[PDB]
DNA sequence: TATAATGGGAGCTGTCACGGATGC
DNA sequence: GCATCCGTGAGTCGAG
């Protein structure tokens, strides 16, 4: 349900020494999986914080206690020499579709 | 093949066509006269006779010795609203204008 | 019959055409006054070249001008070249160009109107709809009933009053 | 010609020179009437450019500083390749000359630009047609200003006729000039103290009433 | 350009 | 994924430079490459050299000129709102010719605007398209005499603005009259002033016997040329003195000055061709050795008289020909225009020259360069072939330059525009594409050049054949005029070949258009490609020859209209041209030479190549095009992948991995839908929505500025009256809003006071005053707001300040603040949706995804298209393109189907098959048998005769989508649709036109100032127009008090306005209309025209409907 | 016609 | 009243004067330095009334008490600006001019 | 304020059909 | 009586 990343102000941005811009980060962070176990939680905290040269994945996300990612192979950002990510993710329990324009998260 | 528009606007305009159709002044009987070189129709009345001198070319709407009504159409084409208006009186403009515009 | 020449030639009001400062503080006018500066340059130099004793043909001359300045007022380009600002091909709009023509004040402001209360938008096919319906926007509907909507905000506790539903609005 | 005036009218403000011209003569100088002429008829001529050309009309010596100011940018810009700043200007037009003086003086210079002056490639738009009136109030303006005479006359109804009347007065709600304390005073029959007391205890209670109802607080902006 | 709305 | 391409015909040469015509043109206009002793005298060089020597003893000389580099790149200039431009400085030299003085110098004329890579200009920081004209060549035509048969008119044309048209025409008198100017005058006498005696034109124009017998007038030949040249200046010049040197001055203007009359060198190539005649100048005559000789004329009239007897070999003219219409590109236009601010320039160094010292006058002194400068900044600026570039997608850019216009100064208006020149001439193939047109007003008058066209350099528009010498096709390609092709028989590109030789016994082919089937031995040239016939953007229309022309117009206009998405995909069917189109519009970045890549950055892209060097290339991020659609780069490599040359680097907007990509791939059935797809309206899934097909990126700029007044100055403050610190929430210490804050309507962008205009508070704001004890701020907020209908995230804001660093503005503003705003657009109800051929729509409901009709698999479609669309509109190309696409979906591959060389019906049957044993066979080993809907739905389509009784379901199955249909079973219900569907793939795009952009709506809003009506557009705030029209509407319903609203208190009527906004907030019903202000405004505009309006009553008594106000 | 014209025949005269 | 007809017709030299409030004697729209209407000219208050509602030019009487009142400093009468979009001016000619409608709008009336 | 100076300068050319006013 | 001149018309929103 949202996306804080470092020295960014918007989705609009671009990061150096990151290939993909916001925008695609984003819309790689949309196909993440993520699985609670305990049904009392309603929502995580995803922590990441990399740097490259390397291929940031989902694995390489902070694990939490009682949450299973589904998909560790999913690709996120492409990092290069110099090029820092750190990222705050925030998973919500939901129903159906709710686009960012309407919860604002 | 349709006139259309430019029809409705000549009708609508009361404008005098360059089709225009040639039509009797009066009434009469139709004696036509055509040299290979030259042709003409004439209207003949009890009291007196009229000229009418066209293009060799055109096409007659009269078979020689036939009586017309003042304003009828002796050759093809639309008829001048006027000419008609000066022959045949309104009631037949009327008609011809009303006719001719929902021809379109 | 005389009243068809012109002993004073009348002015218009000048709200009608109007010199205005602009949004940046520059200055937008009509070619009215444009015209009405040629006449009133031409009319003064023509009394003081009479009041100086000036030769015929010097006053022929300022007449002609004199005259050819009315006609560009009255209706611009109707005798001879169209009047034009300095450095454009434009001719100037004058008192007959204001009435006449689809541009013109009869049928551009007064045959028909831009209107209040009105709005306009894309049209989607509105199957569900019965026949005497159309589906209606949420906000097209809030801004062209706005006031209705004041007095039935005013009417409810939704607003004190109808100054604070509109700052409301905003 | 291309100077703002019509062939014609420098021709006829030439001919005012030469009739100038004329009346000042000399023969006894020898000099053929050319000479002294020209000098006259380029005199009216320029004087009719300076005082003619512009809608809206600038002093002869002022129209020159402006000529100046324009020949002056216009060297500088020949010798620097390009077109200068005001700093420059203001150093090539000497003391008393700073940036600020030269762009206020550009600034004077500025013409009126024509309301009939089209926008698209169409005919049918109009300069004017995109400019606002502000001077005359909108429906909503003079509604709250209607609304606004109403309520204050809602309150003021909470006064009694004197306070009311007194106030009414001073703030020119009456005549729509504001009336001194000696003018009230004299009209209701007291001292200029005691209408002066009255009008303080009736806004006073305006006060009091208008933070217990909040009424009159939403015209305020 | 007008007609339906290609442009 | 695999691209598998269809087609035999093997094109033998690549698209032209698609950009060359505005490149190459300017190219040539400026010769900055060329060192100034090798120009040319085409070009600005040409204009310099009619211009100079200017005489009249001062002489000012021109030696050469010459282009400095440009003071500030294309991007600043695109910030600072500046114009990329090169100083222009001319060596000139003053020589008295007494004195023998010469003094020599370098001035500085000002700058001219450059032309950038891809063939565009920057002009305020704008990027503009200056596009070519059409217009008739110059030259000497003859035409047919619409009154009397048997007569002709002989035309002599110059270049546009080169002086004046002079026609011949043989009279019923029988004299030959000439016409300039509109003057009639015996030709006999021009033919005198050229020193022609009798005797000559007798035996010139003896042959004809009629004729020169009107020619012959003997009180012409009893004077002499003196004589006859004064006759014919008092022809000319009624009242003009008849001066012997003012007549010869005149005269040489008029025909031998090269300076005031010039054919082109096109002009003088046609003349030469046509009248079999070799011209000396450019001109129609000369001056030579005191006196005149002729050139055009006696040709002309030769010819002329010829062709009225009937001799052979003299034909009349088509003016539409392609031969006698000729181009005028940027270069010509603008050399155009300098030629006029050079003539400007000139006419004030002679003032200069009469006027100045004659001891010290330098050509800096006698030269200055402002009108000059004016012409260009005016061409430039205010001309009607200088438009707004498009660059809502790149192919919108590359096909705006390559449009071309019959309009514009020199050109046609609208009026004077009728069928014939609309039309699509025979000449056109290969040269201007008979398809792409506006469907308007402008239809016909605005055309695209055809992609293998090129313009020659006398601007004649030329396609490429290739040479068939007995019956064997060469390599050897030939551009030609229409000309030059009409003289041989042109075989079709379709012609069936074995090797280089052509195999049939008869071929298809054009002789001046004609089609005609001739023998191999008759062939002499063939066509390269059906691609030449048409336009670069109806070149992208696959199945095109299945598509009737006039949707295959929409389709290739819409495309233009493209809007660039963030997920944007290349179509699964092309037609091969959509990766040229990418490059050429240097839309993306691509590897110069072979390398490695060094570096990635969502920024940058550093490669190294062989030499060793590194190369570091930025990537536009997030810019706004003047359409306001973002175009952003992005990089498609990797660090240490090796790259050869003409590799892609980065993708740029609308462009998948190099293919350009205008829009999605979605799936679509071709089925009716509840109404909701009635007339064209389109339903889609919430599928698209979910993830993110046909979202795009919109950027919008906003403006303010703060200027010094009388009153005090204005200023961008945080600090604004009346306002709580929840509005100013969002605004930084200096009063603008901060990167990254959203904005929605009402948000303060950047916070503005402006000192109180001087009033008197009235009693009313007196007492309220007193009341609340708050003394009356001095300031009031100007601040710049988000209108209505808009917002977003602020991505930028530049500030600009009178004071700083290389700041300077226009004079009285102290500072400019902008705001940059952009907005992630989803698809929304409304929205305009396309695709190539022609099928438009706007979405008018989305379902979500358990609604929507799906495959047995499971699978629901993304888009339901009505199949009422069809038929009527004859485009089969996209039912064609659905078939392939539905193959290319099982099979996940995309295809190539050139235009008119396809993929056909077996083809795509075979595709379909083999996608089938995809779509099925999984099935059948997934342990699932045929369905009962699907048993009856294949009972219904046995009814309808689509599959064969009597085989197995599965043999039915595959029959159906053989034919591109397949069960569909409806989400609502699970029941099956009774016919099987057509099901597929289907490219679609999302069109510029976005209801997001035209919602409009008002209460009340500012007015006008002289009619006090509202104003009008979105933008204004306006109210909608009630026209003559709606009037009209109103007055035949016979509803008097909704029309009365609409003349009076809606619009008008001040007080009524006022009184009906006042009644309504109190519920009140509203008041009596009153007089509508614009009919004073009539009554006392027809006062100032001094005729008197009286409103009078049944007394004929007089009604003040000023109220007093008006009278004394 | 022209005024121009017109005013030059005038002052031509003299 | 109610309107009923509307007539049109010819304007005397005596009428035209009557519409007027005053004569423009110059060509003068407003001042440069001071943005206000210069006197005898095109904008002037004195003849076309008051650019502020109930205001004289130069300020002596700002308020609506006074109505129909002209200031003797500035000459501008004391009412609603409105009146700016009414009252005529006019200006007299040395010599007599023809109206061009009666003039080129053939056939020529006066012809 | 004085040598003498003495008739301007672009046109813009591909519609059309009418109606009504002058000219053989 | 009939050629030829001149003047005047030539779609609606929308945006620019
Ligand atoms: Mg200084
Ligand atoms: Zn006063």
């Amino acid at each position: 349900t949202s996306v804080y990343i470092e020295d960014v102000l918007h989705e609009f941005s671009t990061i150096p020494g990151v290939k993909e811009d916001v925008v695609e980060i984003i819309l790689n962070l949309k196909e993440l999986v993520v699985r609670f176990l305990n049904p009392s939680l309603q929502t995580v905290t995803l922590l990441l914080k990399a740097e490259g040269p390397k291929e940031v994945k989902a694995r390489d996300f902070l694990p939490v206690a009682d949450v299973e990612i589904m998909n560790p192979d999913l690709h996120i950002a492409t990092l290069e020499e110099g090029g820092r990510l750190n990222m705050e993710v925030r998973v919500d329990r939901g129903v159906g579709y709710v686009p960012a324009e309407k919860h604002g998260i | 093949i349709t006139q259309g528009l430019p029809r409705v606007i000549e009708l609508f305009e009361a404008r005098r066509p360059k089709a225009k159709a040639v039509i009797s002044e009066i009434d009469g009987v139709v004696r036509i006269e055509e040299t290979e070189e030259k042709l003409s129709v004439f209207v003949e009345s009890e009291g007196f006779s009229k000229e009418y001198k066209l293009p060799k070319e055109a096409r007659l709407l009269v078979k020689d010795g036939d009586y017309v009504e003042a304003g009828q159409p002796l050759t093809r084409g639309a008829i001048d609203p006027h000419q008609l208006l000066e022959a045949k009186g309104p009631e037949a403009v009327e008609r011809y204008l009303v006719e001719e515009i929902q021809k379109v | 019959p005389e009243w068809m020449i012109l002993e004073a030639v009348p002015v218009l009001p000048p709200d009608l055409r109007p010199m205005v400062q602009v949004d940046g503080g520059r200055f937008a006018t009509s070619d009215l006054n444009d015209l009405y500066r040629r006449l009133i340059n031409r009319n003064n130099r023509l009394k003081k070249l009479l009041a100086q004793g000036a030769p015929e043909i010097i006053i022929r001359n300022e007449k002609r001008m004199l005259q050819e300045a009315v006609d560009a007022l009255l209706d611009n380009g109707r005798r001879g070249a169209p009047v034009t600002n300095p450095g454009s091909d434009r001719p100037l709009r004058s008192l007959t160009d204001i009435l006449s023509g689809k541009q013109g004040r009869f049928r551009q402001n007064l045959l028909g109107k831009r209107v209040d209360y009105s709005g306009r938008s894309v049209i989607v096919v509105g199957p569900q709809l019965k026949l005497h319906q159309c589906g209606l926007p949420k906000r097209m509907a809030l801004e062209l009933f706005k006031p209705f909507l004041l007095k039935k905000m005013e009417e409810k506790g939704i607003a004190p009053n109808v100054k604070a539903a509109r700052r409301m609005l905003e | 010609t291309g100077r703002g005036l019509s062939f014609l009218d420098l021709i006829q403000e030439g001919n005012q020179g030469l009739i100038r011209a004329v009346e000042k003569f000399e023969y006894k100088r020898r000099f053929k009437f050319s000479t002294y002429a020209t000098w006259w008829i380029r005199q009216a001529i320029n004087r009719a450019i300076a005082d003619q050309a512009r809608t809206i009309r600038i002093p002869v010596h002022m129209v020159e500083t402006i000529n100046k100011l324009s020949r002056t940018a216009r060297q500088l810009q020949q010798e620097l390749g390009r077109e200068p700043t005001y700093e420059e200007i203001a150093e090539a037009m000497g003391p008393g000359w700073d940036a600020k003086r030269v762009e206020e003086t550009l600034k004077i210079a500025q013409e009126p630009v024509s309301l009939e002056t089209p926008i698209g490639d169409e005919k049918d738009s109009f300069y004017g047609d995109f400019i606002p009136d502000e001077h005359l109030p909108s429906p909503v303006d003079a509604a709250t200003q209607s609304l606004l005479s109403e309520e204050l006359e809602k309150a003021l109804s909470k006064l009694s006729e004197r306070e009311a009347m007194v106030l009414k007065l001073r703030k020119g709600l009456i005549d729509g000039r504001e009336h001194t304390l000696e003018e009230v005073g004299a009209f209701f029959g007291v001292t200029r103290e005691r209408i002066r007391q009255i009008e303080n205890k009736a806004l006073r209670k305006l006060k009091y009433h208008e933070s217990r109802t909040r009424k009159l607080r939403d015209f305020l902006d | 350009a007008x007609x339906x709305x290609x442009g | 994924m695999e691209i598998k391409r269809f087609g035999r015909i093997r094109e033998v040469i690549p698209l032209p430079p698609l950009t060359e015509i505005q490149v190459e043109s300017y190219r040539r206009a400026l010769q900055a490459d060329v060192p100034p002793e090798k120009r040319e005298n085409v070009g600005i060089q040409a204009a310099f050299r009619e211009t100079f020597p200017i005489e009249e003893g001062l002489v000012l000389d021109f030696l050469e000129y010459r282009l400095g580099e440009p003071p500030f790149p294309q991007d600043e200039c695109r910030e600072k709102d500046l114009t990329y431009q090169a100083p222009l400085y001319a060596r000139l030299q003053l020589i008295h010719k007494d004195t023998g003085l010469i003094k020599e110098d370098e001035v500085f004329l000002g700058h001219i605007p450059l032309m950038t890579e891809d063939g565009s200009f920057i002009i305020n920081g704008a990027d503009r398209v200056i596009v070519s004209q059409i217009h008739r060549s110059p030259g000497v035509y003859f035409t047919p005499d619409p009154a009397r048969p048997g007569r002709y008119i002989a035309s002599i044309i110059p270049l546009p603005k080169r002086g004046p048209w002079i026609d011949l025409e043989v009279e019923p008198n029988g004299v030959v009259s000439m016409k300039v100017n509109k003057r009639k005058f015996p030709l006999v006498l021009l033919l005198r002033v050229l020193g022609y005696d009798q005797e000559t034109l007798a035996r010139e124009l003896g042959a004809y016997g009629e004729l020169v017998q009107g020619l012959m007038d003997e009180s012409v030949f009893a004077m002499r040329p003196e004589e006859a040249l004064i006759r014919l200046f008092t022809l000319l010049r009624p009242g003009d003195p008849p001066k012997r040197d003012k007549a010869v001055a005149y005269v040489y203007g008029l025909i031998a000055d090269p300076r005031r009359y010039d054919l082109g060198e096109a002009g003088r190539y046609k003349a030469e061709e046509k009248l079999g005649i070799r011209l000396s100048g450019r001109t129609l005559a000369r001056f030579e050795d005191g006196e005149f000789k002729d050139e055009v004329f006696l040709p002309t009239l030769r010819y002329l008289f010829a062709l009225t007897a009937g001799v052979p070999g003299h034909e009349v003219d088509d003016i539409d020909h392609l031969g006698n219409r000729r181009i005028r590109t940027v270069g010509e236009l603008m050399t155009d225009q300098f030629r006029v601010g050079l003539a400007r320039l000139a006419r004030g160094v002679r003032e200069r020259m009469l006027m100045g010292s004659e001891d010290s006058l330098t050509p800096a002194k006698l030269v200055n360069s402002r009108p000059l400068e004016a012409a260009i900044r005016e061409f430039f600026s205010r001309s009607q072939l200088s438009q707004f570039k498009d660059e809502t997608n790149p192919l919108s850019s590359l096909r705006h330059k390559r449009r071309i216009s019959a309009l514009g100064p020199g050109g046609l208006t609208r009026e004077r525009a009728g069928f014939d020149v609309r039309d699509v001439h025979r000449t056109h193939y290969g040269r201007i594409c008979p398809v792409e047109t506006p469907e308007g007003a402008n239809i016909g008058l605005i055309t695209s050049l055809a992609a293998y066209a090129r313009v020659d350099e006398l601007g004649f528009i030329r396609t490429p054949y290739r040479r068939v010498v007995g019956g064997v096709v060469t390599d050897e390609v030939v551009y030609m005029t229409a000309t030059e092709e009409d003289r041989y028989t042109i075989a079709q590109a379709n012609t069936p070949l074995e090797g280089n030789r052509i195999a049939a016994e008869r071929v298809v082919a054009r002789r001046k258009g004609e089609p005609v089937i001739v023998s191999p031995e008759e062939v002499e040239f063939m066509d390269v490609s059906p691609k030449q016939v048409f336009s670069v953007n109806t070149n992208l229309i696959p199945f095109l020859e299945h598509d009737d022309a006039n949707r295959a117009l929409m389709g290739s206009n819409m495309q233009t209209q493209a809007v660039p998405l963030i997920r944007a995909q290349a179509p699964v069917v092309m037609t091969g041209l959509e990766e040229r189109v990418v490059r050429d519009s240097l839309a993306a970045l691509y590897a110069e030479e072979d390398g490695e890549v060094a570096k990635v950055d969502g920024n940058r892209i550093v490669v190294r190549y062989e030499d060793g060097r590194l190369v570091e290339y930025p990537l536009r991020r997030f810019y706004r095009s003047n359409q306001g659609t973002a175009l952003d780069q992005r990089p498609r490599v990797v660090v240490g992948q090796r790259v050869r040359k003409g590799d892609l680097l980065a993708d740029g907007p609308a462009s998948e991995n190099g293919f350009l990509a205008l829009g999605q791939n979605v799936l679509v059935a071709i089925m009716p839908f509840d109404g909701y797809n009635f007339e064209d309206a389109i339903v889609i899934s919430e599928e698209l929505l979910k993830r993110d097909f046909y979202t795009s990126i919109h950027i919008e700029r906003y403006e303010i500025e703060a200027r010094d007044t009388k009153l005090g100055p204005e200023r961008i403050t945080r600090d604004i009256p009346h306002l709580s610190e929840a509005a100013l929430r969002d605004l930084d210490e200096e009063g603008v809003v901060r990167i990254g804050a959203e904005v929605k309507p009402g948000d303060i962008l950047v916070g503005r006071t402006s000192f109180k205009g001087e009033s008197e508070p009235t009693p009313e704001e007196r007492l309220l005053r007193s009341i609340f004890g708050e003394k009356a701020r001095d300031v009031k907020d100007t601040s710049l707001r988000v209108p209505p209908g808009e917002g977003g995230i602020v991505v930028r804001t530049v500030r600009l300040r009178r004071g700083d660093p290389g700041v300077e503005l226009k004079p009285g503003v102290r500072e400019v603040v902008r705001v940059y705003v952009a907005q992630k657009r989803k698809l929304q109800v409304g929205d305009k949706l396309a695709n190539r051929h022609g099928n438009k729509g706007v979405v008018a409901k989305i379902l979500p995804v358990e609604d929507m009709p799906h495959l047995p698999d499971g699978t629901p479609v993304d888009v339901i298209l009505n199949p009422l669309g069809v038929p009527s509109r004859m485009n089969l190309g996209q039912i064609l393109e659905t078939h392939l696409g539905l193959a290319g979906y099982f099979l996940g591959q995309r295809y190539i189907s050139p235009i008119f060389d396809g993929a056909k019906e077996p083809e795509i049957k075979e595709l379909l098959a083999q996608a089938f044993e995809v779509y099925f066979g999984k099935r059948k080993g997934e342990g699932f048998g045929v369905d009962k809907r699907e048993v009856e739905v294949l009972r219904r389509a046995e009814k309808l005769g689509l599959v064969t009784p009597g085989k197995t379901p599965e043999e039915q199955l595959k029959e159906l989508f053989l034919q591109g249909k397949v069960v569909l079973y409806d989400g609502r219900t699970g029941e099956p649709i009774e016919g099987p569907i057509v099901v597929g793939q289907m490219f679609i795009m999302k069109l510029y036109h976005m209801v997001e952009d035209k919602m409009h709506a008002r209460s009340t809003g500012p007015y006008s100032l002289i009619t006090q009506q509202p104003l009008g557009g979105k933008a204004q705030f306006g109210g909608q127009r009630f026209g003559e029209m709606e009037v009209w509407a109103l007055e035949a319903y016979g509803a008097a008090h909704t029309l009365q609203e609409m003349l009076t208190l809606k619009s008008d009527d001040i007080e009524g306005r006022n009184a009906a906004y006042e009644a309504i907030i109190k519920g009140e019903d509203v008041p009596e209309p009153s007089v509508p202000e614009s009919f004073r405004v009539l009554v006392k505009e027809l006062q100032a025209l001094a005729l008197d309006v009286q409103t009078l009553d049944e007394k004929d008594n007089p009604v003040d409907i000023f109220e007093g106000l008006a009278s004394k | 016609s022209d005024p121009v014209r017109q005013y030059l025949h005038e002052i031509g005269q003299v | 009243k109610e309107v009923r007809k509307v007539r049109i017709a010819l304007a005397s030299p005596e009428k035209i004067r009557s519409w007027s409030y005053g004569e423009v004697e110059k060509p003068e729209t407003i001042n440069y330095r001071t943005l206000k209407p210069e006197r005898d000219g095109l904008f002037d208050e004195r003849i076309f009334g008051p650019i502020k509602d109930y205001e004289c030019a130069c300020g002596k009487y700002k308020r609506q008490r006074f109505e129909g009142k002209v200031c003797e400093r500035c000459g501008v009468e004391v009412t609603k600006s409105i009146v700016r979009r009414y009252r005529m001016g006019h200006i007299e000619l040395a010599t007599p001019a023809a109206h061009i409608w009666f003039v080129k709008d053939v056939p020529s009336k006066i012809g």
